[PDB]
């Protein structure tokens, strides 16, 4: 009690939330502030009365130390992966199966952000999938969201879904 | 006035220590209110040791209550005896270490814990002459495991001239269905091996199987456990509430049944073993009693006291009975050309003689052995930890939290190391 | 083909579980036996959800409907109903009682019946809280509707406010509900107008009618400030700031400051933070004013409850006061970190200064002070006893970076934390405590995310994280020489350890620190030569002890730093350290024996520092030749290790073994007047003294003068070695006087083992080094330990005379091994296979895998290929040399499957048998049987075979014929074969008559059994000489006869369980008595009394042996 106490009063008043968006692409990246609104920046967002908590990383080399600290924890994590990048797939996959681990409970939610699509070869929802080891995950609440530079065009249920999902869980006043 | 101070942490020890403190203030005369209404003066004399006398000689308990969710502190608060505690002595959170150490060690735990340490501080403080402490908690949960191991460093960096007790709570799997109960438990004996005095190991392996075999019953429940227990800690505890020749307070008996630093651990025992409800059936003898407590039927721990050899014993007769009488059957017990010649009783044993008998019987008999077959259970939980720990099975549970896989190495090796001891003083003895 | 989601599943797993009970309560009730049992279990499925209730929120529907459809039944019993309130309990317990209480019925049909119910309910009932405490939530739920009870209209607002009433001062948990049931139902507009002030009148008298000294009146007090704090909550503006200073003036008498209850001062600050708040609008106020200097006050509590709540009161109460009384607010808070103040105001004024942050009531005005006043807070320790305080103010301070960090922009917070970034790194490394290593790490972390551009942040960042910090001695040696790599992070590290944590209480700060600044030394030569080691020189005459116990450390491992850097260029020492330097280390053993301070506990430290830098110093060639501070140190290095028993036995190992240390260094650095020779002098004074205290009747000083003879070099042993051997020798063996000392055999063979190590080989020179002259000699010595078997009241002590053996042993063949193989002889290598295959062997788990360890280097070795291993083709087998790293011998599950295939070759099966007979019996019941589950499956396959079952039975009668009068093997043995003549492993040799291996075995039973007054040993041979029944011929008549003999036993025992023992052996086998003489014979063992006088003994034993025909 005390400090912890303090701790969930604030994070169920406030509604505040924390986000580990991580990727291979930076212009990805960028098209989803543009909707919410090695590096590391922190920058706090407000979108639908949600003080979310953009914590964008540059390299994943380091990611274990930017997955949780003393005071609060990660809770989602949306990974940004390239469909016509076949090469650097087995790092993301190694990532993904390291990091995100089996609970007793339930873990964060991840979103796999697909940008660039319309490119030739590119991989279809299931393919990117299987190409992850997504099936293997269990804990964990899972959504492929594909985007497009040419329609652009199918991002808002995803979103909605990752918000719903994130604030459903420990969020409850309402 | 030599003071202990009693502490309750978790739910199996905050469930023991509420019927504990119910049990003794049956034999101290004291009421739910507080006054005293007895017919002896043999009470009074060494109330202090567990009370505290306020205005309007009401006798107060000084024990400290703690858990990491609010259900137990809500139990005692309303039973029999909850208003004979101190309001303020109740301290607990409102989640629990979901049966993980770091959970109620290295994270929940650590918080509460300067809060429990105000607390020992103020009790402590009223005392005119402090000696040790107690603790009473499981080793099979997570806030029972962890959060009371904190307490004894704590209480051995900040007072290691005083004296540290404990009755621990080993599992089984006959009872708890729990997977990562090795864990917990090695993860405990690695922490009071190396600071503590004396500990009294009760299996919830034995209790069971007392209660199931020799009681007969079909579904046995918590209630039947916790019925022995109670009794043993009650007949263990008889030389430090009660005056006595043998005057022999916490310190003299660690001085006396420990000694060596590392083997400190016990066997208590009770005898004769009933259910709840019917216990006063007939009044036993002496020689009855002689032969009923060595037998391993009635021992807490499952193991086997013969195989092995006897370090310290004891013995607290209790009911009407003069010393004279308990020295003429312990010497035909020790003596070969008789007829009530025993192998499987012990030779040296320091006996002692009360008045008052216990609450149920008009006679009964404790036993405080030492000996070297408690190891069965040490190996037993060491193959039940390497079971899981080859595949490192549930293994990244505790990792994540901070722990590391060096300080479960140490705990084998230390365990290994205690095992080894155990084995090596089996042949002890002057020649 | 867009979006797709992954497989979900139901977070409850036991749905149809909880259901199943929730629908067979109505034949549950009745029984302690079906009632104990399935609470019991409702209570372990409850558990499982306590950290994350909000999961079965979509389950608070059912369970609830399931329960209330039972309780509002007429038919159905009390306890049934006492049992759903029972279970109801449990739900709301993990979920809450501000959530799931909005679920139940709460019409107009449901205020009389509950009303009623809660009515009959008798508060003298402890076997029922539950339903009152439930009853009590319930009926305050009803009262928020806006319906008059007019219409329902002694009155119904007179029924409810006296039981609600009632429970304001009972001592159960019902007194919290009581509370919301007054706040919820006299807040209501139809009762705040005919019932608000008679409470209040109530309130006011109890709360002065009361004292702290009885118990009731406190709970009644508790209760009274509840109720009140409740309402004050529940209650608008406009109805409570009327009665908001009567209040407060009869709250001030209560003298709540001043008594000895935390729980009524926790309410009172909570009470009057509520009240200063009424006032100001959502000061002027006279109450909000000494509201203020109230919660202050409380911020000095001695207790980590209150201060939180008056922290709360003092941040809330700021953010309505306007900023022309703020600043006095923040000012005070300024004043609590005076140095005239206890850590409390510290704590109480770090939370206050993060409640402002956090809730932006500060300007950046005070930043100026905030940044000094958590610099201090970072370093605040103080003395207080065996302890010291310091952990909450720091963790409060990094709470206190973290929230400001968070709160205002990266350009608000530039300054600071460019002035905080020195302050975070150090704390978060070089702290005692691992929870705020972890806080300041995560601090420093959030600051540099926030601010993006940081000088040097990644770096730290990935170099410590959250869990590379958790290990604080990676921390002091691994994270500190990382950070110290850049220029902005070296100078504050190393004057924060020489000021703060060399001068520690505790010993393992100090020699963490010292071993780090070992490492810190190397990135700076000239600041830490010519800034700090003056300090630490001047530190070493002061009346702390412990401070100069870190400061001796300090220079001791600087000048090793200062050794290495300059070897690394090929420079003396000189060069950086001036003479001021040299002459002031010189002068430290003079000082300290000049003042007398190797006396009392603390001398200990003193010494181990002094011979740390002894070692320290030798180990980097100092100008110290000829002077007398040589000959100071030698005699300080004999004193040692002539006073160790003094020296408690918990530090004990680690002075002698530093001393030795030292020891060897100072001679191989001084003791040289030319290379190739040394001081004759200097060496015949240390060999005579050596010689004579080897023989000193103290153990101790024998031990430390053994293991100061084993450290000494090579040319110094020059000229005078086979004196030292011989003296090594003579106190290895043991005398009628010297018989508990396993510890001088130890240390003896060590010494012996390093001098053979350091000496090396050397062919015609048997004073130089050891040579084919004297090897013989040694090998002699070394193996006359192996029988050792020190038996006193420490247990089997021999094992560390044992152990020792061993390892001399092996580093003897693998030094001779590489140097003139022709010294190992094929006998000598034959005989230590042999005994180190015994130790393989042996009842305890530890000291059979340092032996089987020891087996398996000796046998796989080929560099080169070591001679004389007997069985070498056969033994590479059994051992593969892939399955080193895979087999647990501590194990005994997995020791004996594999050790008891050595049997089967006719050299490794005398040693293997003793060792596997002591093992297959004894006392550890794990043991035993996996000995005899893994005896019987090697017999498999030598039992149809009678020459080799022959050659087992002869070495096995050979081997108990060798151990007779010997009670260490001959108990063990006999329990053994019994253990085999019970498996019926030779019932080949019981077609014969006078079987040989019966004959002599018997023989040699009762030869062993005459005048046995170990009545384990009268049991063993009675319970032997039933098995030998199977053998037919003379062999059955003379058990007969030895078994009738002790059925007239001095002990009563035993003419007992002879008896007892011959109704089972006679049972068991066939063919023994004659079936109408059977009958007679069990009726007389079934109607004989052999605990009775020995007068109808004799005779009953006379009618037996007339019965079976056996002569007396
Ligand atoms: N003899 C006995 N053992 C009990 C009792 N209650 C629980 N246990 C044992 O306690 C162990 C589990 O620990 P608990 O006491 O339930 O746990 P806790 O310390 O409260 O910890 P968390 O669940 O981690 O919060 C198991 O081995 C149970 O068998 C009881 O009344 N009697
Ligand atoms: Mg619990």
């Amino acid at each position: 009690m005390g400090l912890l106490t303090i701790l969930k009063k604030m994070k169920q008043k406030e509604r505040e939330l924390r986000l580990l968006m991580l990727g291979l692409d930076n212009a990805g990246k960028t098209t989803i502030l543009k909707k919410f609104n090695l590096g590391f920046n922190i920058k706090t967002l407000e979108h639908r009365g949600f003080k979310l908590n953009i914590w964008d990383v540059g390299g994943q080399k380091s990611l274990r130390s930017y997955w949780r600290n003393y005071f609060e924890s990660t809770d989602g994590l949306i990974w940004v992966v390239d469909s016509a990048d076949r090469q650097r797939m087995q790092d993301c996959q190694r990532e993904l199966q390291s990091l995100l681990v089996e609970e007793r409970l339930a873990g964060a939610t991840l979103l796999i952000f697909a940008n660039k699509q319309d490119l030739p070869g590119a991989l279809s929802s299931n393919a990117i999938r299987e190409v992850l080891e997504l099936d293997s995950i269990r804990s964990h609440h899972w959504c492929i969201q594909g985007c497009s530079a040419v329609t652009g065009e199918n991002l808002l249920p995803g979103i909605d879904w990752l918000l719903d999902d994130i604030s459903s869980r420990i969020f409850t006043a309402d | 006035m030599r003071e202990i101070v009693h502490i309750q942490a978790g739910q199996c020890g905050n469930q023991i220590g509420a019927k504990f403190w119910e049990v003794i203030s049956d034999e101290h005369g004291i009421d739910p209110t507080g006054t005293y209404h007895g017919d002896s003066d043999l009470q009074l004399d060494r109330i202090s040791v567990y009370y505290n006398e306020a205005t309007g000689g009401k006798y107060v308990p000084r024990a400290i209550l703690v858990d990491l969710e609010p259900g137990t502190m809500d139990s005692v608060r309303s039973g029999p005896f909850g208003q004979i505690f101190r309001p303020d002595n109740f301290v607990f959170g409102q989640s629990g270490a979901g049966n993980n150490w770091a959970k109620g060690h290295y994270t929940e735990g650590a918080e509460l814990v300067d809060s429990v340490l105000d607390v020992v501080r103020k009790e402590a403080e009223s005392c005119d002459c402090l000696q040790g402490f107690q603790l009473t908690h499981s080793l099979g949960g997570g806030t029972g495991s962890g959060m009371g191991t904190l307490l004894i460093s704590k209480i051995r960096e900040e007072y290691p001239d005083r004296i540290m007790n404990t009755f621990s709570v080993v599992p089984s799997p006959k009872v708890s269905d729990t997977v990562v109960e090795p864990y917990n438990a090695t993860l405990s004996v690695h922490q009071l091996v190396e600071n503590t005095d004396e500990t009294y190991c009760i299996d919830n392996e034995a209790l069971y199987d007392i209660c199931f075999r020799t009681l007969k019953l079909t579904t046995p429940t918590y209630g039947d456990l916790n019925h022995l227990v109670s009794a043993t800690m009650s007949g263990v505890t008889t030389c430090l509430r009660f005056p006595g020749q043998l005057n022999a307070d916490l310190r003299k008996l660690a001085v006396n049944m420990v000694p060596f630093p590392r083997l400190h651990f016990f066997m208590p025992g009770f005898a004769p073993l009933t259910s709840r409800g019917s216990q006063q059936y007939r009044a036993l003898t002496v020689p009855e009693l002689t032969q009923q407590v060595f037998d391993a039927k009635n021992m807490m721990a499952a193991c086997d006291p013969r195989h092995g050899r006897y370090l310290t014993v004891a013995a607290v007769f209790r009911g009407r009975m003069s010393m004279k009488e308990v020295d003429e059957q312990m010497l035909n017990v020790q003596n070969k050309n008789s007829s009530y010649f025993v192998e499987w009783i012990p030779n040296n044993v320091k006996t002692a003689v009360c008045d008052i008998p216990p609450r149920g019987l008009k006679m009964a008999v404790t036993f405080i052995g030492n000996s070297t077959a408690i190891q069965e259970l040490f190996k037993r939980i060491s193959e039940q930890f390497t079971a899981m720990f080859r595949r490192k099975a549930f293994l990244h549970w505790y990792t994540g939290e901070g722990m590391d896989e060096m300080e479960f190495t140490e705990a084998e090796s230390n365990m290994n190391d205690l095992v080894s001891e155990y084995q090596q003083y089996q042949d002890a003895t002057a020649e | 083909e867009t979006l797709a989601f992954g497989a979900a599943l139901e977070a409850f797993g036991e749905s149809a579980e909880t259901r199943a009970l929730l629908g067979r309560l109505r034949e549950v009730h009745g029984g302690g036996a079906e009632r104990e049992v399935a609470l019991e279990r409702f209570r372990v499925i409850m558990d499982k959800y306590q950290e994350q209730p909000h999961l079965l929120d979509p389950h608070l529907e059912w369970m609830m409907n399931l329960l209330l459809d039972i309780v509002q039944d007429q038919t159905s019993p009390a306890s049934l109903v006492h049992l759903a309130f029972k279970f109801l309990y449990i739900i709301t317990k993990v979920r809450g009682y501000k959530t799931f209480l909005r679920l139940f019925p709460h019409e107009v049909a449901d205020v009389e019946p509950v009303l009623d119910l809660v009515t009959i309910q008798n508060p003298k009932d402890h076997e029922a809280w539950e339903t009152r405490y439930m009853l009590l939530l319930w009926l305050s739920v009803t009262c928020l509707i806006p319906f008059d009870f007019s219409r329902l209209d002694m009155s119904i607002m007179d029924r409810i406010l006296q039981i609600a009433e009632s429970y304001l001062i009972v001592s159960d948990k019902a007194r919290d509900a009581a509370a919301v049931l007054v706040s919820r139902f006299i807040t209501r507009p139809d009762v705040k107008q005919s019932k608000m002030a008679e409470f209040l009148d109530w309130s006011l008298c109890n709360l002065a009618r009361s004292s702290f000294q009885t118990m009731q009146g406190v709970i009644t007090m508790d209760g009274t400030l509840q109720a009140l704090a409740q309402i004050f909550k529940h209650g608008k503006r406009e109805d409570c700031l009327p009665y908001a200073a009567t209040v407060l003036r009869c709250l001030d008498g209560c003298r709540l400051p001043e008594s000895n209850q935390t729980l009524l001062r926790k309410l009172g600050v909570k009470l009057v933070q509520r009240l200063g708040l009424t006032f100001l609008k959502p000061d002027v106020p006279e109450g909000v004013e000494r509201v203020i200097e109230q919660l202050l006050v409380g911020l000095k509590d001695k207790d980590t409850v209150v201060r939180w709540s008056a922290a709360k009161g003092i941040g809330r109460m700021a953010g309505r006061l306007p900023r022309a009384l703020a600043d006095d607010v923040v000012g005070s808070v300024l004043d609590c970190f005076s140095f005239q103040e206890t850590d409390k105001a510290w704590h109480g004024g770090c939370l206050a200064l993060a409640e402002l942050g956090r809730r932006g009531l500060l300007l950046p005005s005070r930043l100026v002070d905030v940044v000094a006043v958590i610099l201090k807070a970072l370093t605040y320790d103080e003395k207080r006893g065996a302890c010291s305080v310091g952990t909450n103010v720091r963790d409060a301070a990094c709470y206190v970076c973290w929230a400001f960090a968070r709160a205002y922009e990266p350009q608000e917070l530039k300054p600071f934390v460019t002035a905080i970034s020195s302050a975070l790194v150090i704390a978060a490394v070089f702290d005692r405590d691992i929870n705020c290593r972890r806080a300041a790490s995560a601090a420093f972390q959030e600051n540099v995310g926030r601010q993006g551009t940081f000088p040097h942040g990644i770096d730290i960042l990935t170099t410590a994280d959250y869990f590379a910090v958790g290990n604080r001695s990676n921390c002091f040696l691994v994270i500190s020489v990382f950070i110290a790599g850049f220029p902005e992070y070296t100078q504050p590290m190393i004057d924060h350890l020489v000021t703060m944590k060399i001068s520690h209480w505790d010993g393992v700060i100090r020699e963490l620190a010292a071993r780090a600044l070992h490492n810190l030394a190397q990135q700076a030569p000239e600041f830490s030569a010519t800034q700090v080691f003056p300090r630490l020189l001047s530190m070493t005459l002061s009346p702390d002890l412990h401070m100069r116990h870190g400061s001796i450390l300090a220079c001791a491992e600087v000048a090793y730093a200062l050794y290495k850097l300059a070897a690394q260029e090929n420079r003396p020492v000189t060069d950086h350290l001036d003479e001021q330097a040299v002459q002031g280390l010189k002068q430290i053993h003079q000082q300290l024996y000049d003042r007398q301070l190797y006396r009392g506990l603390g001398g200990q430290l003193m010494r181990q520092a002094v011979c740390v830098l002894i070692e320290k110093l030798s180990l980097s060639k100092m100008p110290f030749r000829g002077d007398t501070v040589i000959d100071g140190w030698q005699w300080l290095i004999n004193d040692t290790l002539r006073h160790l028993h003094l020296i408690s036995s918990h530090s004990r190992q680690q002075m002698k073994d530093a001393a030795v240390s030292a020891l060897a260094a100072l001679c191989s650095e001084y003791y040289m007047k030319e290379p190739g020779e040394a001081d004759p002098a200097i060496q015949e004074e240390l060999i005579t003294q050596y010689l004579a205290e080897l023989r000193n009747p103290e153990e101790m000083t024998r031990c430390g003068f053994s293991l100061a003879l084993g450290a000494l070099p090579g040319f110094l042993l020059k000229g005078r070695l086979q004196q030292v051997l011989t003296g090594l020798r003579a106190v290895t063996h043991t005398s009628p006087e010297d018989v508990s000392f396993a510890e001088s055999r130890r240390d003896g063979l060590k010494a012996i083992a390093r001098i053979c190590q350091t000496v090396g080989v050397k062919a015609g020179a048997p004073d130089e080094a050891v040579c084919g002259e004297n090897v013989s000699q040694i090998y002699c010595a070394l193996l006359g330990c192996m029988d050792d078997y020190t038996t006193d009241s420490r247990g089997d002590v021999g094992t560390w005379v044992r152990k020792a053996a061993m390892t001399s042993l092996m580093d003897l063949t693998l030094l001779l091994a590489r140097s003139q193989p022709e010294l190992i002889e094929a006998h000598t290598c034959e005989r230590i296979m042999c005994c180190v295959a015994q130790q393989a062997s042996e009842k305890i788990d530890r000291f059979r895998a340092h032996a089987a360890s020891v087996f398996l280097t000796l046998l796989h070795f080929d560099s080169p290929p070591i001679p004389h291993v007997p069985h070498r083709g056969e033994l590479e087998k059994l051992f593969p040399r892939s399955d080193v790293a895979s087999v647990n011998w501590s194990a005994p599950s997995q020791a004996f499957p594999r050790i008891t295939q050595l049997l089967g070759l006719p050299t490794y099966r005398y040693h293997v048998l003793l060792g596997l007979v002591v093992s297959l019996g004894g006392l550890t019941e794990s043991t035993i049987r996996h000995s005899t589950q893994s005896l019987f499956e090697y017999m498999k396959g030598i039992q149809s075979d009678p020459q080799a079952l022959g050659s087992f039975s002869g070495t096995l009668l050979q081997i108990f014929e060798d151990n007779l009068l010997n009670e260490r093997v001959s108990v063990p043995l006999l329990k053994t074969l019994d253990h085999v003549l019970t498996h019926g492993c030779f019932d080949i040799f019981t077609t014969e008559e006078d079987h040989p291996f019966a004959v002599k075995l018997l023989a040699l039973c009762k030869k062993e059994i005459k005048n046995s007054k170990d009545i384990q040993k009268l049991l063993s041979g009675i319970a032997v000489f039933c098995e030998m029944v199977q053998f037919p011929g003379d062999v059955r008549r003379q058990a007969l006869l030895q078994l009738c003999l002790l059925l007239c036993h001095r002990f009563p025992l035993i003419r007992k369980t002879t008896a007892s023992q011959v109704y089972e052996t006679l049972l068991t086998y066939s063919d023994v008595v004659g079936a109408d003489v059977l009958d007679e014979v069990v009726t007389v063992l079934s109607d004989t009394a052999w605990d009775a006088e020995l007068a109808v003994v004799r005779e009953q034993r006379n009618r037996l042996c007339d019965l079976l025909g056996v002569p007396r």
